């Protein structure tokens, strides 16, 4: 996983 | 020459992937991890009313004038077995900057007039979850020029200059207020950048300025 990060 | 079709999925689980990967498999179409210049369509995960999350590639999306879609239009291109037109699935917004903005429409019919064009930029780290050479390139696409140091800034009437920084980056000193000393920019949040790429209309840099000791 360790998933997209969001802004 | 041909460019093909090649996606990028952001926001997917590995599952929901798994679905793309396989949708791609049948109709011979490129995926890839990474998005890239020739990239050409952005599948983000959305409501049903289109709006999603802001992640790097939805940013670089819409910089790069692609055509950043939902992952409805695989699902509901499977669910009808053929290849749906991508208007239909055109993502009209996010979470942060408005549900309909149409940021990645504008951005598609607007890359012979960037908004920031006429711009030279200087991403003055530290940040945090975004490269700074990605950063970098966001704004490139969109005609912005890119400043390494803060002495690289070019000169003359013409030419502006700014220097983006993000404050949480620093660390227990307000560092970021120091820098008007070293050159005379105006220097401004990374939401900056983010909020007007997003909509893909160059905000106004009063909300985002940081006071800067004389």
């Amino acid at each position: 996983y360790s998933r997209s990060p969001t802004f | 020459v041909n460019k093909r079709m090649s996606m990028v999925v952001s926001g997917l689980t590995p599952e929901e992937f798994m679905l793309v990967y396989k949708f791609a498999r049948k109709h011979h179409i490129t995926l890839t991890n990474l998005i890239t210049e020739e990239t050409t369509h952005v599948v983000m995960k959305t409501d049903a009313e289109f709006v999603c999350e802001r992640t790097l590639k939805y940013f670089l999306g819409i910089a790069g004038g692609k055509w950043v879609v939902s992952y409805f239009w695989v699902t509901q291109s499977i669910k009808e077995r053929k290849m749906l037109n991508e208007h239909d699935f055109e993502v009209r917004g996010d979470v942060v900057n408005g549900r309909n903005h149409q940021g990645p429409k504008r951005a598609r019919e607007s890359q012979d007039r960037k908004i920031f064009r006429g711009l030279e930029i200087c991403c003055y780290g530290p940040f945090t979850n975004m490269p700074t050479d990605q950063l970098e390139w966001m704004v490139q696409l969109c005609g912005a020029s890119v400043v390494k140091e803060l002495s690289s800034f070019t000169l003359g009437t013409g030419v502006h200059p700014i220097v983006v920084v993000q404050p949480d980056a620093w660390t227990e000193d307000n560092g970021f207020h120091a820098i008007g000393q070293m050159c005379e920019a105006p220097v401004v949040t990374r939401e900056w950048v983010l909020d007007s790429v997003a909509l893909y209309q160059c905000q106004e840099l009063d909300t985002y300025l940081i006071p800067q000791i004389p």
